């Protein structure tokens, strides 16, 4: 049925966890660039 | 390698099979 | 209470010296077996038919270099078992070939297997959430890694490393010399939790101590966060994620080199760059730190192969020894 | 003195909630053959002609399906090259390995007074052994003491430990509703299965004409 | 049976009989008693 | 033994964090930045290392 | 071009690093 | 909740929630079965570590 | 010898998850969520107050 | 209020949405393997099997469609290198097209069911609330594998109504699709004996079919069911994980080791191939053969196979690649053109010198030369060391025999020391390193990119086993204790 | 020769505009403004209505 579902919830990511998502991100991206570039 | 095992026949009639349970089964009840 | 099985339950989890629980029937034989094997190939348990090796306090050897050498290459990965088919029953020769290892590596890993689960039948007896045993799964995957799943993908088990401080000392450098191990990305991911969390220890034990209450909570987090954002930039404002991040950074960093020693396990090291190495064999003056770390492998290989692998029969001569004379 | 005061100390006690109160048991398909798929499905309305015309037909459809699920057996076993080892007819020189395995192969090749037998056993079957007693449930037809397999309502299965559990007539796999209505719907799938195992025999010699 | 079968056949029995049961039976006497 | 201490001290915080978060909502929110009561279950923690 | 995305990488990191610190969460105190 | 031909074919499939036997049940029997897992796995183990050598077969591969 | 599929890894494997922590933000900043000083939720779906509210 | 790590858990108990995110998840599961063998088919250079197998040009779905009998193409090719006419569907492309379908079918199944989330077959009867009776789904999950378990063994695999399966030699030259007989003996474990397939998915379907009539009648113990938590979908989910990392681990293993699932004309040939000398004692034990038949050398050496050949170079080791050395094994050492037949060496003196093989453990090894007694005769001294038994000053001659170089001399040093350092690893070959720009470090095979994989997929699965196991046991705690 | 700079214009080209849009309407529907089939603005900052309550 297309009933409203009652499980649905918000998601939340706080700045703080923007910013290390952002970090760990990058810093992967800068790690593995040159293994991936050779 | 083709005819082998029936040829299409099987794949035929299980996928006809499949379609037509599906269409049976898809209206509502009562 | 009612029924064998409740009873033993209650004198299980009963509180006395030590807690035994379920998870003990595994625990403690193996821990001790494992403690105990060890500790009597140190002391009497040579290396000198697998190895070529004197590792025993018998013959001399001091707690540095003593060790529980692996087996023989011959023996491939055999289990080694008393019982088997190489020692026969025969606890002399079990000793002479390596067997002995096997009996600590085996039993060691039912032992922290119960251990893990002896850290869930606490948590569950006392009502908390199991986070010790997750954070002991970095322990765990360090030890499944490196004493079981690089030699299962290598020759034998005599690529392990031995249960000893210079065995140890040894595998460092073997892994360094044939792996070029510190250039692989997943032990910099490794190093950085190990050292972060070094970090962690040190900067949260003193920022408690040096922001105590004069004597709830003991010590000021608004002032330990002021501190750290005027001299850092940024500061920890939530004591719950303070303490999940002290316990996610070191186990990150087992759980992340031990991924890159299972592609150690089958040769699937980071030991060059192709374009760095192209370069520098077309142009001879070309020279950079990576360049100069693959000539200090080359030289790690050689000059220890006849003697860490006697098994091989290597013959070098000085000739073909690499040397930094010749270039 | 009665062997069987063993099988209640065995029984399996009876199931509950987890909580640990009584387990509440809490649709249309109550004959046999009437299932999941299509339900009742009558076109032609033959259980309005009456209880005594729609009696008959459910013991003609139980019937006709059972010879059908055994002359498809008979064909998929014979065409396969299995046979039973000897001579069919000694006196005629006919080894069983030389009568074809084809459906009109094995029709022709099986002597009249072989295959009169065949009938003659089927004959006396029908009039007098395998009688549908009318009180009794259609397709019964076997009598009490004839060693047949019977699956009635709380009959008892057994496990490792030997312990022992009382099979419903619900039960999935082991209820008496469950092999009725699998003997129902494979005599009628066998029912299609053996005519078309005729006209593909028909039309090109095979049996099974896409296989093999 | 190879020796090396016998000897797996060998070492499962003295595993019952030395470890398992032998356990088993001091868990049950200690649990009983106290 | 850095490493090790930290995530020790870590996951026995974090075992006996007390309860003040719904069902599946981040347990960090149940932490209020300047609070005065205690964020996690001492007695507990300690009974755990002890019996560990 | 390698180089260039070495650089692009690293600044980006850099410019990470100052919005994390600059533009953080203002703490505030509850009462 | 929506009712269709499916849901109401696949009904007493799902009708049986919470329903357990009382006590410790069928659990003997599982741990026999448990342990002779135990003991098969082992073997099959041992088999391809060549510390079971069988009659006449042999881990090494194999023609045809 | 520009390795062309080592490009898009590193700009993909870079600009894929950022756009995912990017675009949670930016929706939990219009929900008022984007903060760790609030209050724990007051109901289902109902954050709690900001600390200085 | 969900983090970002939490949020497929509005799924937890909501079983439409469930079945919905689990057809997604096999849509994109079935997408990629279609999706992965038409990119592979694109790639694919069927023109030579001997010496560009599927292994060399890193095909991954393409080993796993020829182990179970899909070997022809709709291109008129076959993996074996004889030409097809008709394949019929069940092609390499037809394969890789029908999951590609099966891929739409099950993404419009999966927004059925999100849409059509509540069904009252989700519903308990008793209360209304959300309910999924997990051991009876069990035991119907349990008997629908089992009866596909004994499918695949007794249909499949023996031939009955199936193409079989990729059966070969010791040696991986005569490789094909086969019926396989069931071996019901203690043959049946021997895990290279393709016998064993066949009687382990027959005996293990039949077991599973009676333990599958087990779980759809008997319900679990009250103490079992509260023990294991068998109310909760995470219970499930912690003990799958379990199951699924145990098969990755010995999937790991059967492939790195070699089994008769993996044979090495698919998957390449094993690392410990190469360490005992597998491929090189057979080919000196056929050469040996012929030179007792009153052949000479180069008539001997010339009736040894170049796919057998092959097999005994170290370039072909999947322990010799690297882990961001990525792409085919041809773009390492390079395309194998042609065997250029076996190298014998010789100083002044008559002596037979071999070249000492390279370990898989050596990036680079020395090139040595002994004789049959084991001293050092020979020797490529490092860079410009101070030489004293080197090629020039001892005067080696090397002889070849079969190959392209058949009965051609060469004593010049430097030709000499250039077929040593290929004497090194193993049979020396011609490559082509132009058509990929291959740059001439080793790469690894899809053998040992799987293994990789799958043991440290197997790894990050152990992590999930306790995180899940523990989440299940403490679900009451979860949110947080009590204050005491 | 494949272009190497026209497979990242090609793909940053598609990529960039699309995450932009995505973002943009993932956080119109936290703020219920991502329907056409409301009523204008009350207030400003304060959406209208939905036409089925
Ligand atoms: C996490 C929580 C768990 C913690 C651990 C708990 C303790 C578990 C203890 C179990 C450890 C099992 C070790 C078994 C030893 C092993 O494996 O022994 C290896 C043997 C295979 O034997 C090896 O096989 C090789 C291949 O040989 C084959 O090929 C050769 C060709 O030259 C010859 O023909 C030879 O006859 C033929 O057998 C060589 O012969 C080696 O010398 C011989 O040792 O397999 C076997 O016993 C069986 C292998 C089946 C796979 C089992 C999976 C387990 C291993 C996963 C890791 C393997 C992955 C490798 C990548 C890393
Ligand atoms: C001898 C054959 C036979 C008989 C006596 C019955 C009798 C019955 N059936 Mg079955 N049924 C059969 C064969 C038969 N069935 C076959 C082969 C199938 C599978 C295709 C089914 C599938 C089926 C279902 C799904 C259901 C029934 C149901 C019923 C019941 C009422 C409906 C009815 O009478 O239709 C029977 C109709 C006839 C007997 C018509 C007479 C024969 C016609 C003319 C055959 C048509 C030609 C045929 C295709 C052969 C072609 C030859 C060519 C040369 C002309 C009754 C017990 C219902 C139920 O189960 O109640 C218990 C029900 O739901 N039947
Ligand atoms: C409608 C049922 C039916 C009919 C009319 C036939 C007819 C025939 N069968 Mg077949 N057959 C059947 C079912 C049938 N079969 C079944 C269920 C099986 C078991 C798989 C076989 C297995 C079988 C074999 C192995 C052979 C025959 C053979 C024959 C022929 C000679 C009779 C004989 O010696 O077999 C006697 C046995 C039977 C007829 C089967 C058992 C009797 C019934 C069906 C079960 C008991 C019911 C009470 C004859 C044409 C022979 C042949 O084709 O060439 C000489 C032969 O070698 N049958
Ligand atoms: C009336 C027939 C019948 C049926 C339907 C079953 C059904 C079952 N049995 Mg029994 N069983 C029976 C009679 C039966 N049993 C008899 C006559 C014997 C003596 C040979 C057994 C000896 C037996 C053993 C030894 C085991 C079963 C087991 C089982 C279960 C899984 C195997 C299929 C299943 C519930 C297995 C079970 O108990 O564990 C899950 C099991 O281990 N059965
Ligand atoms: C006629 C009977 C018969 C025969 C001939 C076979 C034959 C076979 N079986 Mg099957 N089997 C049967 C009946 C049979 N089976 C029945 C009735 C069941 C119960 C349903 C099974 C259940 C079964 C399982 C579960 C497995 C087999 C496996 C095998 C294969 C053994 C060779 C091999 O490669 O193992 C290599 C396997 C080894 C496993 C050793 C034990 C695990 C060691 C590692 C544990 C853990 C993961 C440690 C982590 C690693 C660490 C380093 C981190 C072979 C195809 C194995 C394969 O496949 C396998 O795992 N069988
Ligand atoms: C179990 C996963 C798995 C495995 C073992 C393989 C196996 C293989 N693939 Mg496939 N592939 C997979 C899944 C997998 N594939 C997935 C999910 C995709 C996305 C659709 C692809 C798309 C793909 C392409 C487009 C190509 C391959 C190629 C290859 C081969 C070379 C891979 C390489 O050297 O990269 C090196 C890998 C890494 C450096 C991974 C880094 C992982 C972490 C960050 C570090 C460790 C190898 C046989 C090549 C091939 O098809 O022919 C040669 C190739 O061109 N793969
Ligand atoms: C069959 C496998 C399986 C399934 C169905 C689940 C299901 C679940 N997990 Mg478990 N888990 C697994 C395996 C699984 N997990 C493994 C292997 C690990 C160890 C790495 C874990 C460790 C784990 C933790 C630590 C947590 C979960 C959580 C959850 C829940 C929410 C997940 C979520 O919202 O992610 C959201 C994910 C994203 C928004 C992006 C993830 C991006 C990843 C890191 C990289 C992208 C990968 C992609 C391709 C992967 C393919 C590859 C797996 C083959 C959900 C019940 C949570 C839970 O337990 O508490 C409620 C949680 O905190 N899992
Ligand atoms: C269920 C029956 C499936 C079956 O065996 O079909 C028999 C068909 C046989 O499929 C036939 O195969 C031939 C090659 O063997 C040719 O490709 C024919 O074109 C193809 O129709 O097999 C399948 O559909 C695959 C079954 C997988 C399950
Ligand atoms: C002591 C005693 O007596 O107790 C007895 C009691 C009792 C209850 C009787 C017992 C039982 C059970 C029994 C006897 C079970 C018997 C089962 C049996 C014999 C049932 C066959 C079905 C065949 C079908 C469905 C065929 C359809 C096939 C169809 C639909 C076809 O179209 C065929 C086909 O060829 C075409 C036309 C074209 C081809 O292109 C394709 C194929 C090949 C598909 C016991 C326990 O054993 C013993
Ligand atoms: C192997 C084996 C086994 C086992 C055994 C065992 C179990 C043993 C035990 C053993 C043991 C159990 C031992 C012990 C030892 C000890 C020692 C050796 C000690 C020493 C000490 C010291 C030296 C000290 C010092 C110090 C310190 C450290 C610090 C402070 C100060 C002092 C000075 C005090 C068996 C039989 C099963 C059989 C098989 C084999
Ligand atoms: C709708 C429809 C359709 C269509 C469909 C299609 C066309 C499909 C496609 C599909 C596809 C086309 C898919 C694909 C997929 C893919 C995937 C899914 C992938 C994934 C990947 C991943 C996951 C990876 C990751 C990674 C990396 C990157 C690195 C390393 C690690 C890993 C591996 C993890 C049709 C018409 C038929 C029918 C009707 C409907
Ligand atoms: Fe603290």
């Amino acid at each position: 049925m297309s009933a409203p579902n009652p499980n649905k919830q918000p998601v939340e990511l706080n700045r703080t966890s923007l910013y290390w998502g952002l970090l760990l991100i990058f810093v992967l991206a800068v790690l593995f660039s040159s293994y991936f570039f050779n | 390698n083709a005819g082998d095992f029936g040829g299409y026949t099987i794949p035929i009639i299980g996928l006809g099979l499949i379609g037509a349970t599906i269409a049976l089964l898809a209206g509502p009840v009562d | 209470d009612r029924g064998v099985f409740d009873l033993i339950d209650d004198w299980l989890k009963r509180d006395r010296f030590v807690f035994v629980g379920w998870s003990g029937l595994l625990l403690f034989p193996c821990a001790f077996l494992a403690v105990g094997g060890w500790l009597t190939g140190i002391t009497f348990v040579t290396s000198w038919y697998t190895h070529g090796l004197a590792s025993s306090f018998l013959e001399g050897c001091n707690f540095l270099t003593a060790a529980v050498s692996t087996p023989a290459n011959s023996m491939g990965h055999s289990l080694l078992l008393l019982w088997g088919p190489e020692a026969q029953g025969d606890i002399t020769r079990w000793f002479q070939i390596g067997g002995l290892w096997t009996f600590v590596a085996l039993h060691g890993s039912f032992g922290v297997i119960g251990f893990c689960l002896r850290q869930f039948e606490i948590a569950r007896l006392v009502g908390i959430r199991p986070y010790n045993a997750i954070a002991f799964s970095g322990p765990i995957a360090v030890f499944v890694t490196v004493f079981l799943v690089y030699p299962l993908g290598q020759a034998s088990w005599f690529f392990a490393p031995s249960f000893g401080v210079a065995a140890i000392f040894r595998f460092l450098l073997f892994l360094q010399g044939f792996h070029n191990w510190t250039l692989n990305p997943f032990h910099m991911m490794g190093v950085a939790g190990i050292l972060g969390g070094a970090l962690l220890c040190a900067i949260h034990g003193a920022t408690v101590e040096n922001t105590l209450f004069e004597d709830e909570e003991t010590y000021s987090m608004v002032t330990a966060n002021r501190f750290w954002s005027q001299i850092f930039g940024v500061a920890f404002s939530n004591k719950r994620w303070l303490h999940f991040f002290m316990l996610f950074v070191p186990v990150a960093g087992m759980w992340t080199s031990s991924l890159g020693i299972v592609g150690l396990a089958l040769n699937l090291r980071s030991y060059d760059f192709v374009s760095q190495e192209l370069r520098a064999a077309e142009d001879p003056e070309f020279e950079t730190f990576y360049t100069k770390n693959n000539l200090l492998n080359e030289g790690i290989r050689s000059w220890m192969a006849a003697q860490d692998q006697p098994h091989e029969n290597f013959i070098f001569p000085e000739e073909v020894l690499p040397r930094g004379n010749a270039l | 003195a009665k062997g069987r005061g063993w099988l209640q100390k065995a029984r399996i006690a009876d199931e509950i909630d987890v909580t640990g109160s009584q387990y509440v048991n809490v649709p249309q398909y109550d004959e046999i053959g009437v299932l999941p798929p299509l339900g009742r499905w009558d076109p032609l309305n033959i259980k309005g002609q009456g209880e005594a015309r729609y009696r008959r037909f459910v013991e003609m459809e139980i019937k006709h399906g059972r010879m059908a699920m055994a002359a498809v057996l008979g064909v998929l076993t014979t065409y396969s090259g299995i046979r039973f080892p000897g001579y069919l007819s000694k006196t005629l020189d006919l080894k069983f390995e030389d009568v074809p395995g084809t459906m009109i192969g094995s029709w022709a090749t099986v002597p009249v007074t072989g295959w009169i037998q065949i009938v003659l056993f089927v004959v006396l079957l029908e009039a007098s052994w395998w009688k549908q007693d009318p009180a009794k449930a259609p397709g019964d037809v076997v009598p009490e003491g004839v060693w047949w397999a019977r699956y009635p309502d709380g009959y008892s299965i057994f496990l490792g430990d030997g312990s022992v559990k009382t099979v419903a007539e619900d039960e999935l796999f082991l209820g008496k509703t469950w092999k009725l209505n699998a003997e129902r719907n494979n005599g009628r799938a066998a029912m299609m299965g053996i005519t078309g195992m005729y006209v593909h025999e028909l039309l090109t010699g095979n049996p099974v004409y896409p296989l093999g | 049976m190879t020796p090396s079968l016998s000897a797996f056949l060998s070492s499962v029995i003295l595993a019952v009989v030395i470890i398992v049961i032998p356990i088993g039976a001091a868990l049950v006497f200690v649990s009983t008693s106290d | 033994g850095g490493s090790l201490f930290s995530a020790m001290h870590g996951s026995l915080v974090t075992s006996s964090l007390i309860r003040e978060t719904s069902e599946n909502e981040s347990l960090n929110y149940g932490y209020k930045f300047g609070q005065e009561e205690e964020t996690y279950n001492i007695v507990a923690a300690h009974g755990y290392f002890g019996r560990l | 071009m390698e180089a260039l995305v070495y650089t692009f990488l690293l600044i980006g990191t850099l410019i990470v690093i100052f919005f994390a610190i600059f533009f953080r969460d203002p703490p505030r105190i509850v009462k | 909740a929506l009712r269709t031909r499916l849901g109401e074919i696949l009904r007493p499939l799902n009708a049986e929630y919470g329903k357990v036997a009382p006590g410790w049940g069928t659990t003997s029997v599982m741990g026999v079965f448990m342990a002779l897992f135990l003991v098969f796995l082992v073997i099959i183990l041992q088999i391809y570590n060549s510390s079971i050598i069988l009659e006449n077969v042999d881990v090494d591969w194999v023609t045809v | 010898e520009v390795s062309f599929g080592a490009f898009l890894a590193v700009i993909l494997g870079l600009f894929i998850p950022v756009v995912f922590l990017v675009t949670l933000y930016i929706q939990s900043e219009a929900q008022g969520t984007a903060t760790n000083f609030r209050l724990p939720d007051k109901a289902p779906g109902v954050p709690g107050d900001r600390y200085d509210a | 209020a969900l983090p970002w790590y939490r949020v497929h858990t509005v799924v937890l108990n909501d079983p439409g949405r469930l079945i919905a995110v689990h057809l997604m998840h096999t849509a994109l599961v079935a997408g990629w393997a279609g999706s992965m063998a038409l990119y592979e088919l694109a790639v694919f250079d069927p023109s030579d099997p001997v010496l560009n197998p599927m292994w060399r040009q890193g095909m991954f779905v393409m080993p796993f469609m020829a182990r179970l009998g899909v070997t022809d193409s709709w291109g008129g090719w076959s993996i074996t290198g004889e030409s097809v006419s008709n394949p019929g569907i069940w092609s390499f492309e037809g394969v890789a097209l029908t999951h590609i379908v099966l891929s739409g079918l099950c993404f419009l199944a999966a927004i059925w069911h999100w849409v059509y989330w509540d069904l009252e077959l989700f519903r308990d009867p008793r209360t209304g609330e959300p309910a999924l009776d997990l051991p009876k789904i069990f035991g119907i999950h349990l008997f629908l594998a089992s009866l596909l378990c004994f499918g695949f063994g007794a249909f499949h695999v023996t031939g009955a109504f199936g193409p079989g399966i990729w059966v070969s030699d010791a040696y991986g030259v005569t490789g094909r699709v086969q019926a396989v007989a069931p071996a019901w003996g203690p043959e049946g474990f021997n895990p290279f004996n393709p016998g064993g397939i066949a009687s382990h998915h027959i005996a293990a379907g039949i077991l599973g079919i009676l333990a599958g009539v087990f779980h759809l009648t008997i319900r679990p113990p009250q103490r079992l069911y509260r023990a294991l938590r068998m109310g909760n979908i995470e219970t499930v989910l912690s003990s799958s994980i379990s199951a699924v990392f145990f098969a990755a681990f010995i999937t790991s293993g059967t492939m790195w080791y070699g089994a008769a699932t993996t044979p090495i004309e698919l998957f390449g040939p094993t690392r410990y191939q190469w360490d005992s000398g597998y491929f090189q004692q057979e080919i000196e034990r056929r050469v040996e053969a012929s030179i007792s038949e009153g052949l000479s050398l180069s008539q001997a050496w010339s009736r040894i196979p170049d796919k057998l050949a092959f097999y005994d170079y170290i370039g072909n080791n999947p322990a010799k690649g690297g882990l961001f050395r990525a792409g085919p094994m041809n773009k390492g050492d390079g395309i194998a053109e042609a065997w250029l037949g076996h190298p014998v060496f010789q100083d002044k003196e008559g002596r037979e010198l071999t070249v000492r093989r390279m370990p898989a453990f050596f990036e680079t090894f020395p090139v040595i030369l002994v004789d049959k007694d084991g001293i050092v005769r020979a020797d490529i001294p490092f860079r410009r060391a101070e030489s004293k038994y080197s090629i020039e000053q001892v005067g080696v001659s090397c002889n070849f025999y079969g190959g392209k170089l058949n009965g051609q001399v060469f004593t010049d040093a430097p030709t000499v020391k250039k077929y040593a350092r290929k004497s090194q690893l193993g049979e020396v070959f011609e490559f082509d390193r132009t058509t990929l720009e291959s740059d001439g470090v080793f790469r690894s095979s899809p053998r040992g990119w799987y293994t990789f994989g799958h043991a440290n997929f197997a790894l990050l699965f152990f992590l999930g086993h306790l995180w899940h196991g523990g989440r299940t046991l403490f679900r009451d705690v979860f949110a947080g204790i009590g204050a005491e």
